[PDB]
């Protein structure tokens, strides 16, 4: 999954997300046309498939023709009540996605973190279901000790949670960052 | 540390956010760079997104001072049916794993919305990245490494994503010549030729020939969608715009929705007594959140409106954050996760 925020001279934005769904999709590539084709049918749920121990479908999400798979895409834009943008956000990672848009948007906020820390903080994850709270690697440790006294059980990240590309308006103007955990790098002039 | 006096474009990839800026810098719209840019990602991060996947776009006009959404998403073919797969691996991987593409069509609606660039020069460099190749990135890389097998033994990916047999490696030089030619046609031919054009039959037979059921009726009929009216919440003094159902912008909402009413600030993480019980509180909102999740779909098939209404609910989120301890998590059904409306 890829997300991309975009701010233009005039103040108009996109914050787009695309996506062909697992790595190379369904590993079929046209050797004509070197099309990958997706498999976004993988995110609808099957009455037959379990993904989750103790985990059942869910009927809302079933196959039917012509319908579209539940995503956990969100490509977000804040616009601030003089009418001007005031963030651009988004994020990759499957249903990590949601809970890192959240994060970027607390950090930038709330805490005051400028959009490069906002991006670069380390991330943590629930989704209720598995039963864990997942944390990256550099978390303050006072947060995974935090958790745990209060009965969470923490596992760290193999790798990393979610990217997230953001752009945030500043009294210096646009300020763009793209996520290390991915390399990427914005431009702008 | 990408302060920008004018304008900015932040994507995965050095190379796509230069090719996005550039178009800025041509005259054109926020939408003719994320288009270009978009190109860009679908060659550099070709496991990742591209013109055989779906997309959306939420897109705000600082004239009008309206936000719109733009649905690409992938469809379900008209021959699915809800027990058609037994197993992950079969719902995964072949054929019939694929949805109707509508990234190209999310991309035409767009730029004829927004576009200012005519629609060949958003293709232009992305036909000569594919042509002259590119440095294999950290992300490709990675992905390359973890399906190796699935590549190496498969022909056709093997035919570009390895060297002497092998999986690419980072830095190693990654070419897509075929691609080249197909932006090339959709460059000139516009969107057209990919649904009911000069490459719908190919499409169709390389869908088929992998055990998919995709039929050329498929891609006539698929439509990007407009939707005027896209989710927001309010923080403070600003708008949040985001997409509903089928996308996950109802999680978000109830997320912030729920935090909002602990007023954070710099303070929240000033000590770690502070910033312990500031994470334990986020936790616990994406555990309230993630519980109502289940009950959304796709809004055209399944009624959300009244899931969707709580959600986005200032007072449900109240309600929530009332149930929130500050010194314990609870069991799962303490968050009443619900598959079926009750
Ligand atoms: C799964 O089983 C159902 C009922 O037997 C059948 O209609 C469907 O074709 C099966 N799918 C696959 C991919 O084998
Ligand atoms: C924004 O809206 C104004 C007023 O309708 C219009 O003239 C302009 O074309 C719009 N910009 C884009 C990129 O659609
Ligand atoms: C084009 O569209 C019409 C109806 O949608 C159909 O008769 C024809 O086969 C289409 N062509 C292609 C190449 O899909
Ligand atoms: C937010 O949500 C709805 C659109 O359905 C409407 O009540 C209101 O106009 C929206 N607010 C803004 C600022 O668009
Ligand atoms: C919406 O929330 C109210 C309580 O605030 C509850 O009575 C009702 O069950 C909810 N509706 C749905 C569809 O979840
Ligand atoms: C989930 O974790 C919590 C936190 O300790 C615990 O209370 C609960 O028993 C666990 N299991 C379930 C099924 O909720
Ligand atoms: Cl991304
Ligand atoms: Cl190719
Ligand atoms: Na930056």
């Amino acid at each position: 999954t890829a997300h991309l925020s975009v701010v233009a001279e005039d103040g108009s934005a996109v914050s787009a997300t695309s996506t062909i769904n697992l790595y190379f999709g369904s590993k079929v590539r046209s050797p004509v046309s070197g099309i990958l084709f997706n498999n976004e049918m993988d995110d609808f749920s099957s009455p037959s498939i379990t993904n989750e121990f103790g985990v059942p479908p869910s009927p809302a999400n079933f196959i039917q023709p012509g319908k579209q798979p539940l995503s956990s895409m969100c490509p977000t834009i804040m616009v601030g009540q003089d009418g001007q943008v005031r963030m651009v956000v988004g994020a990759a990672g499957g249903t990590q996605i949601t809970t890192a848009t959240a994060l970027a948007i607390i950090y930038n906020l709330w805490f005051g973190y400028d959009v490069k820390r906002a991006v670069e903080e380390p991330r943590l994850h629930n989704q209720l279901l598995p039963n864990v709270t997942t944390v990256e690697r550099n978390i303050d440790q006072a947060v995974t000790a935090a958790l745990e006294t209060r009965h969470h059980h923490t596992q760290i990240a193999s790798t990393f949670i979610a990217v997230v590309q953001a752009i945030v308006r500043t009294a210096g103007g646009w300020a763009a960052a793209s996520d290390s955990r991915k390399g990427g790098e914005p431009a702008g002039y | 540390n990408h302060v920008y006096t004018r304008a900015a474009v932040a994507a995965d990839a050095k190379q796509c956010s230069k090719i996005g800026r550039d178009a800025l810098r041509d005259g054109g719209s926020a939408v003719d760079a994320a288009i270009a840019a978009l190109l860009c990602v679908g060659l550099m991060n070709a496991h990742s997104m591209g013109i055989g996947g779906g997309l959306f776009l939420t897109i705000y006009n600082s004239t009008t001072r309206k936000a719109e959404v733009i649905n690409a998403r992938e469809v379900a073919p008209r021959l699915a049916f809800a027990t058609m797969f037994n197993s992950s691996e079969q719902s995964q991987k072949g054929g019939l794993s694929v949805a109707v593409p509508g990234e190209i069509r999310g991309y035409e609606l767009a730029h004829q919305r927004h576009g200012r660039l005519p629609w060949a020069r958003l293709f232009q460099p992305s036909i000569q990245l594919a042509r002259q190749g590119f440095p294999v990135g950290k992300g490709l890389a990675a992905a390359l490494e973890n399906k190796r097998t699935v590549i190496e033994q498969q022909p056709v990916l093997c035919e570009v994503f390895c060297r002497d047999r092998k999986v690419l490696r980072e830095g190693e030089r990654l070419t897509l010549p075929q691609l080249a030619d197909t932006y090339e046609t959709l460059a000139i031919e516009g969107a057209q030729a990919f649904y009911n054009g000069s490459l719908t039959a190919q499409i169709v037979k390389d869908i088929q020939a992998a055990g998919g059921i995709v039929t050329a009726e498929d891609l006539n009929n698929y439509r990007a969608e407009l939707i005027e009216h896209p989710l927001n919440i309010s923080l403070g003094d600003a708008v949040l715009y985001m997409p509903s159902a089928p996308l996950s912008g109802p999680v978000l909402a109830l997320i912030l929705n729920i935090l909002k009413g602990y007023n954070f600030s710099r303070e929240s993480v000033e000590s770690p007594e502070q910033k312990g019980l500031t994470y334990h509180r986020i936790v616990e909102a994406f555990r309230f959140a993630y519980a109502k999740r289940t009950l959304l779909g796709d809004p055209k098939f399944v009624d959300v409106t009244e899931v969707v209404r709580n959600m986005t609910s200032e007072f449900f989120a109240a309600q929530l954050r009332a149930q929130i301890s500050d010194d314990t998590t609870h069991p799962i059904s303490y968050y009443k996760p619900e598959f079926y409306t009750p």
